[PDB]
């Protein structure tokens, strides 16, 4: 058997399916799994409180407010405030349940079914932990991980160390393989192999110790791009031999807590560090607590034979000859089977849902793309038309959001639109037409428009399977530039500012320029554009090279009348600012050099006492911040206990006057102690 | 403030807002 232990079988068993099905149930110890369902349990149940935001349901969900909301279907709707508590309390008792191993099926469904809910409920909190988290609850349903470290065994003689099938781990090492080698195959792009994604991120004292023999660039393009781009498309092929699986370990345990301090992404780096032995003998655990002390080998469970279990089957040369499956053996496989496959497609399907395909393809969430594209937003503005008079209108952007991602998508955008539409009736506004004129660059690029601001988004068509034509594309022959824009910026003093505009011909750009924004000017860099001054009424061409000064306090427009799309910039300085900081300064020097021989003072002793404070902290040892940050965290665990015992109690009971609830309100907003 | 005038919904060149980094995978 040359290949029957870098692999674990042989050519022969995928010869039939018969073969198949018999090789994928063979019977396995269950230690690990355990292990694992263990820990994973325990994440969720701190997770909960956390992130999934239970300790601001009440904010989140209050009673009579006026929200817009975006969930991916439009019929799916929230419930009052007490049963959204009551479903939060049903999912975290699902998870302590999952912990436990008691009662292990009703548990995994009670913790799968509101989690899936409060996802589809809302597309603008989706990221790829959170989708993962659902996945391994719905992989862990199907499970036979309660066999053994459970509550169940220790109550029902059967749950006691049985066998578990073997493809129980190869639905989980499949799954953290995929997500390792799709993130790394997502990495193949120009715009991180060129080191624009994460520029900044080389600047952290965690990365000190290859600064010693690297420079700056040097080291922002070798170690946080290339090195990241090689882990993640080698750590798959690394855990699962075991002649590397040490060095493997290694390198994962480093880059994930790593990402643990670099970040804030709850506790996707601990359900990576806790996923990785699963990759290695599936009796390790055994091992572990074997190798430990005498002293403390007789107070653990007894170590012994595991006993056989019907999950598995037995194919044995003297222990008879074979068993038929039956109904449950080939539909673990063929779960494996299908499950991998969907799970391999899903991130490349954007070809088929081209209306949720804006610059970057579908929506953000499922296809383990992570910081590759990096967005920064220069303005928004949203005007209506009121449909019985004809007055123009302008609103506060994002009036009745609680997110900000519907700049970035079509889809949202149009939901958005929508409940504009039925909720400005309430403001003595008739059916109104909506337009938005919305700025974004992407990774360091010329700041565009995104959507069409001459369409209305009200009556505008948008299909989840159709392409968006109110899409502007992206510019995407104008990066090269970057090199040129970034040697700009590094030109300019401490106090200037600069903003680079690509702007579409047929188009123009009404400008309002602050009072305050003395000495503004803009220079032509590519195609041609005229100048409008409109308290003057006259207009002005520029050709590539030329300045222009234009006036504060006033209002100006550019044209784009070149047949491409024209670059241009802004420089400007805050004149006021300069004058107050440069009067501050004299009044400071001179005070100073008097000892030595009113806003401005407020800032200045409030910048002090900033300073202060900061040096202080940098001088305290990191116990009175860990000290800190367990207060923290308790008041957030208090403070949802209360909540959700106050809406249990309303929901069962009934609720009390007016004066018992807000009591017991100001009860629970109650810091522990100081 | 549900409402805006000409003069305020028209300055393109003021501080956005820059909320920490707050990128898409973060939670904070
Ligand atoms: C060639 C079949 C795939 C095996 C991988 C070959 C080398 C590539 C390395 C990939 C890294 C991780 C891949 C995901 C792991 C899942 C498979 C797995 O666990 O296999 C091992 C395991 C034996 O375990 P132990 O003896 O403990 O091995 C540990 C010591 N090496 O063997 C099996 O699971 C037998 C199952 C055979 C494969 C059938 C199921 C896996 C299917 C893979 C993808 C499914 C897509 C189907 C393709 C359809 C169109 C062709
Ligand atoms: C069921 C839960 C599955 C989702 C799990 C989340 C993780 C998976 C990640 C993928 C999510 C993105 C793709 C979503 C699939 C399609 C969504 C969908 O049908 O509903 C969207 C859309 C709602 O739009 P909103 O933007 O809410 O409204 C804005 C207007 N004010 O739905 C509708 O318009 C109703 C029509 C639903 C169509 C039913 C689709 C089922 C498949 C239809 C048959 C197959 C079609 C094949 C090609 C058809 C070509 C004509
Ligand atoms: C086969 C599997 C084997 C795997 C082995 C590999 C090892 C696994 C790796 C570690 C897994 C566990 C780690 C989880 C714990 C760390 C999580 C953590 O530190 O998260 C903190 C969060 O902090 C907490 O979660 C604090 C929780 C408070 C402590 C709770 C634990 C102590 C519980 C004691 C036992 C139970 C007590 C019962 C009392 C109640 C009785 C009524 C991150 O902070 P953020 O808030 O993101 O900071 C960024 C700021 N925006
Ligand atoms: C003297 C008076 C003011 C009594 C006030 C005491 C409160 C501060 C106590 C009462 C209920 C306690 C809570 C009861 C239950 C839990 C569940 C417990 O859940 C777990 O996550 C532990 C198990 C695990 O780690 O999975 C965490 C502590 C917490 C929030 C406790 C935190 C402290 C609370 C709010
Ligand atoms: C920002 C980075 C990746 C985005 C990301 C994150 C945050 C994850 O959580 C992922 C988890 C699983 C799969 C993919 C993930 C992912 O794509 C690279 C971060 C840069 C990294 C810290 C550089 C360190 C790697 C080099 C090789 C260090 C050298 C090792 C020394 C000991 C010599
Ligand atoms: C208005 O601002 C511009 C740009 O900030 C100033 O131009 C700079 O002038 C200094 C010399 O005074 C040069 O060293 C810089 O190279 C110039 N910068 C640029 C981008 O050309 C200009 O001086 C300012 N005008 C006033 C009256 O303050
Ligand atoms: C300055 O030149 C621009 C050139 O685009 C003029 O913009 C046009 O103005 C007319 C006025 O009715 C509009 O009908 C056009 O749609 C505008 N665009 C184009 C491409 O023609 C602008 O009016 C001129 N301003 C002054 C004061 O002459
Ligand atoms: C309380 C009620 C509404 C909850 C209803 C939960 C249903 C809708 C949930 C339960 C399990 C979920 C599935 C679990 C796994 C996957 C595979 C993934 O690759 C795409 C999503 C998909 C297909 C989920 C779709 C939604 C789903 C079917
Ligand atoms: C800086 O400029 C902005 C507008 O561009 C203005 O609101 C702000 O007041 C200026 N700074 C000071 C200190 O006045």
């Amino acid at each position: 058997s040359r290949i029957g232990k870098l692999l674990g079988f042989e050519w022969t068993d995928l010869s039939s399916w018969r073969r198949l099905v018999t090789l994928l149930n063979r019977p396995t110890d269950p230690a690990s799994l355990a292990v694992f369902r263990f820990l994973f349990g325990f994440l969720m149940v701190l997770d909960i409180p956390q992130e999934r935001g239970l300790s601001s349901l009440d904010r989140k969900y209050l009673d009579g407010l006026d929200v817009c909301r975006f969930p991916l279907l439009d019929a799916l709707r929230p419930l009052p405030l007490d049963w959204m508590y009551l479903v939060y309390t049903i999912m975290f008792l699902g998870a302590l349940g999952m912990m436990l191993g008691l009662c292990y099926r009703i548990s995994c469904v009670l913790f799968l079914l509101p989690y899936w809910y409060v996802f589809l409920l809302d597309k603008t909190s989706w990221n790829n932990h959170s989708y993962l988290y659902g996945l391994l609850a719905f992989q862990l349903t199907f499970m036979d991980a309660n066999h053994y470290w459970s509550v169940d065994g220790l109550l029902n003689a059967h749950r006691r160390n049985a066998h578990v099938p073997l493809w129980n781990y190869a639905v989980l090492r499949g799954q953290i393989f995929i997500v390792y080698f799709i993130a790394g195959v997502k990495k193949l792009d120009a715009d991180w192999v060129e080191g624009y994604s994460m520029e900044y991120l080389s600047r952290h004292w965690l990365f000190s110790p290859f600064k010693l023999l690297l420079s700056e660039e040097l080291t922002s393009l070798l170690v946080v791009h290339w090195g990241g781009l090689l882990l993640d498309l080698s750590a798959g092929f690394l855990l699962f031999f075991d002649v590397s699986r040490s060095i493997g370990l290694f390198f994962v345990s480093y880059f994930h807590c790593m990402n643990s301090q670099l970040f804030s992404i709850g506790m996707f780096s601990y359900v990576m560090l806790a996923s990785s032995p699963l990759f290695c003998s599936p009796e390790w655990p055994r091992k572990l607590v074997s190798y430990c002390p005498r002293r403390l080998q007789q107070l653990l469970p007894l170590k012994a034979a595991p006993q056989p279990s019907v999950s598995c089957v037995y194919k044995r040369s003297r222990g008879k000859s074979g068993q038929k499956p039956g109904l449950r053996h080939q539909l673990g496989a063929a779960f494996t089977l299908l499950y991998l496959l969907e799970q391999l497609f899903l991130p490349y399907s954007h070809f088929l849902t081209q209306g949720y395909n804006n610059w970057t393809n579908g929506l953000y969430g499922y296809s383990w793309d992570m910081m590759v594209h990096s967005r920064s937003h220069q303005h928004v503005k949203i005007t209506y038309r009121d449909g019985r008079t004809g007055e123009l209108g302008y609103l506060n952007p994002g009036v009745f959001t609680q997110s900000r991602r519907w700049k970035d998508h079509a889809d949202m955008l149009k939901q958005y639109a929508t409940c504009l539409s039925r909720l400005l009736p309430k403001y003595n506004v008739t059916e109104p037409q909506i337009y938005f004129d919305i700025w974004v660059s992407i990774n360091d690029r010329f700041q565009q428009r995104i959507f069409d601001p001459r369409v209305d988004i009200v009556q505008a068509a948008w299909s989840p399977f159709q392409r968006t034509s109110w899409v502007q594309p992206l510019l995407m022959d104008l990066s090269p530039w970057r090199a040129k824009l970034q040697e700009i910026k590094s030109s300019l003093d401490n106090h200037t500012e600069v903003v680079f505009i690509a702007d579409f011909p047929g188009l123009h750009l009404e400008n309002f320029v602050s009072e305050d924004l003395g000495n503004t000017s803009i220079q032509l860099l590519q195609g041609e554009v005229t100048v409008e001054l409109v308290a003057e009424q006259k207009n002005q061409t520029l050709r590539e090279g030329e300045k222009m000064q234009l006036p504060a306090g006033e209002y100006h427009k550019v044209y784009t009348t070149s047949p491409s799309p024209s670059c241009y910039m802004y420089v400007y300085v805050n004149t006021t600012e300069l004058a107050l900081e440069q009067d501050l300064a004299y009044l400071q020097e001179l005070k100073e050099k008097v000892e030595n021989g009113t806003p401005l003072v407020q800032t200045f002793l409030r910048r002090q006492q900033r300073l202060q404070e900061i040096e202080r902290r940098r001088n305290t040892p990191f116990h009175e911040r860990f000290f800190r940050f367990l207060l923290r965290k308790l008041y957030v665990f208090r403070r949802s206990f209360l909540m959700t015992c106050i809406s249990l109690r309303n929901l069962i009971l009934g609720r009390p006057s007016l004066e018992q609830l807000a009591q017991e309100v100001t009860y629970a907003n109650l810091r522990p102690f100081e | 403030t549900v409402f805006l005038d000409h003069e305020n919904a028209n300055k393109i060149l003021n501080r956005p807002k820059r909320y920490n980094s707050g990128k898409l995978e973060e939670f904070v």
